[PDB]
RNA sequence: GCUUGAGUCUCGUAGAGGGGGGUAGAAUUCCAGGUGUAGCGGUGAAAUGCGUAGAGAUCUGGAGGAAUACCGGUGGCGAAGGCGGCCCCCUGGACGAAGACUGACGCUCAGGUGCGAAAGCGUGGGGAGCAAACAGGAUUAGAUACCCUGGUAGUCCACGCCGUAAACGAUGUCGACUUGGAGGUUGUGCCCUUGAGGCGUGGCUUCCGGAGCUAACGCGUUAAGUCGACCGCCUGGGGAGUACGGCCGCAAGGUUAAAACUCAAAUGAAUUGACGGGGGCCCGCACAAGCGGUGGAGCAUGUGGUUUAAUUCGAUGCAACGCG
């Protein structure tokens, strides 16, 4: 990054729904390299997301993820020998990053009884906009509606 | 209240502070609003967003006069004045002048000393 | 100093003041009077100003 | 005696040359008043400070002091220090054009005399801004500083003193000769002035360069080149431009000016490198963007230490510490 730009490797979409979205979104929540363990979270996650919210499965995802994107988010700078947190935009494949990222944390945050239950009920959370990823979104706007004097 | 309808918006840009009074013609001031008094104290009052929000805050409190034509008289220097004016034509004013009203002595006063930082 | 202008205007547009006193006669006015720094400024400027 | 040195006269030119007097416009501060309202100011961030007893902002009127934007220019004038609005009065010098006059009247100069920034001193005024001292706030390990808020002498005027500066082109004065180029500024002559031209001829000045000189760097017709006249000064670093004495000064101090002792260097210019909280360009999981760790727990293993009869020896920033 010093030199090089990059290009970005292709993921395999969902082999249930043919979504990269949600591809990104079970690398997101994969740890250790088990994948086959984080896709059965999450087709049991949204699929207790679709039962519940009875939308359908991924505009439910899609709905819940949308509460959760940030607008703008600070930046340090550092450039005239001071510590400027700027705001700035965000990329919307950043954007969508932050959202699985603050979705997928906040679900390892909570207290309930299986991942697919903690998750399930953050994504429900988040489509009514009063879970824990929408404080942090929240949050980052308020970081970045602060200091708006710096453009 | 008085009705005025013609005034003058002085704003008094600073290094450190922009000031805006909006007035009528014969110099009576008719409100005022400041970038410190505006939230964002400290190096954040010297912005042209706070300069900008300041003059938003300023075309506010003078709805009791139904000013709709007003000159603009600029002091100073600073990261203000240039946003300031904008606000004023996004805040529904005529703006008709534009002077620059910066006080140049012709040699007088000696200046202070200062800054080995 | 003023401008002014009929109901054709959009922009401020006043480069007037990058003309005349923003920039240079202002800042200039905030520090010291010294007859010194002056003359080797004023020396080296007209000694950089050359090809 | 003579005119090619020096000087006088005639006519103009440019100029922040000097001294005295007056006036003008912007701006800062203060005072009085109107509007108006919650901050202003300040900083890297803050606080001290000012402010609902109404600040800051804004308008009107007044007072006062200092300095004189733009023009403004390696532009000008002055012996040097230095001199910057405009006008008047008194006054010094320079330069140019043609002609006349005197006729070597010249050059330098120890002692001597004068002028001599700034700070400082004396007496009497003045005092807006700025600001040593000083006070407070910060910063910091400390901060008798840098930064912030105030602020007295001083800076300004009259007269006297001081008598110095990196008072510097670190280059004494006067004169002569020795290739060039580009400018600036101020005169003057000639040619269709056929315009903001062309050709010369002086005065002052800036930049670059030739020969030559120079340790080199650089100087280079304004010499640090080639010569002549007279003056001033130098003789290793420190001690020391100090002490003692003299002269001067109200004082601060100034000037003239040693020795003992001590070192074998001190110095100049340039080269190579290294370094810089100098500058430009560029890279690396260097930072950033992320993911997972270590530091916390138990154990494994290495080390330091301690213990021991011995706890064999070696490895110890990175690049020693499950290393030999």
């Amino acid at each position: 990054p010093r030199r090089r730009v990059i290009g970005q490797r292709k993921i395999l979409p969902d082999p249930k729904f043919g979504s990269e979205l949600l591809a990104k979104f079970v690398n997101i929540l994969m740890v250790d390299g088990k994948k086959s363990t984080a896709e059965s979270i999450v087709y049991s996650a949204l699929e207790t997301l679709a039962q519940r919210s009875g939308k359908s499965e991924l505009e439910a995802f899609e709905v819940a993820l949308e509460n959760v994107r940030p607008t703008v988010e600070v930046k340090s700078r550092r450039v005239g020998g001071s510590t400027y947190q700027v705001p700035v935009e965000v990329r919307p494949v950043r954007r969508n990053a932050l959202a699985m990222r603050w979705i997928v944390e906040a679900a390892r945050k909570r207290g309930d009884k299986s991942m697919a239950l903690r998750l399930a009920n953050e994504l429900s959370d988040a489509a009514e906009n009063k879970g824990t990823a929408v404080k942090k979104r929240e949050d980052v706007h308020r970081m970045a509606e602060a200091n708006k004097a710096f453009a | 209240r008085k009705q005025v309808s013609d005034g003058v918006a002085h704003i008094h840009a600073s290094f450190n502070n922009t000031i805006v009074t909006i007035t009528d013609r014969q110099g009576n001031a008719l409100g005022w609003a400041t970038a410190g008094g505006s939230g964002f104290r400290g190096s954040r009052k010297s912005t042209p967003f706070a300069a900008q929000v300041a003059a938003e805050r300023c075309a506010d409190a003078v709805k009791e006069y139904g000013i709709k034509n007003l000159e603009v008289m600029v002091k100073g220097p600073g990261p203000g004045r240039e946003s300031t004016i904008r606000a004023l034509n996004a805040a529904g004013f005529r703006i008709t002048n534009i002077t620059d009203v910066t006080p140049i002595p012709h040699n007088g006063c000696r200046p202070p000393k200062k800054r080995r930082v | 100093i003023k401008v002014r202008e009929n109901e054709p205007f959009d922009v401020a547009l006043r480069r007037f003041k990058r003309s005349c006193e923003k920039a240079g006669v202002l800042a200039e006015v905030r520090r010291r009077e010294f007859y010194e720094k002056p003359t080797t400024e004023r020396k080296r400027a007209k000694a950089s100003a050359v090809k």
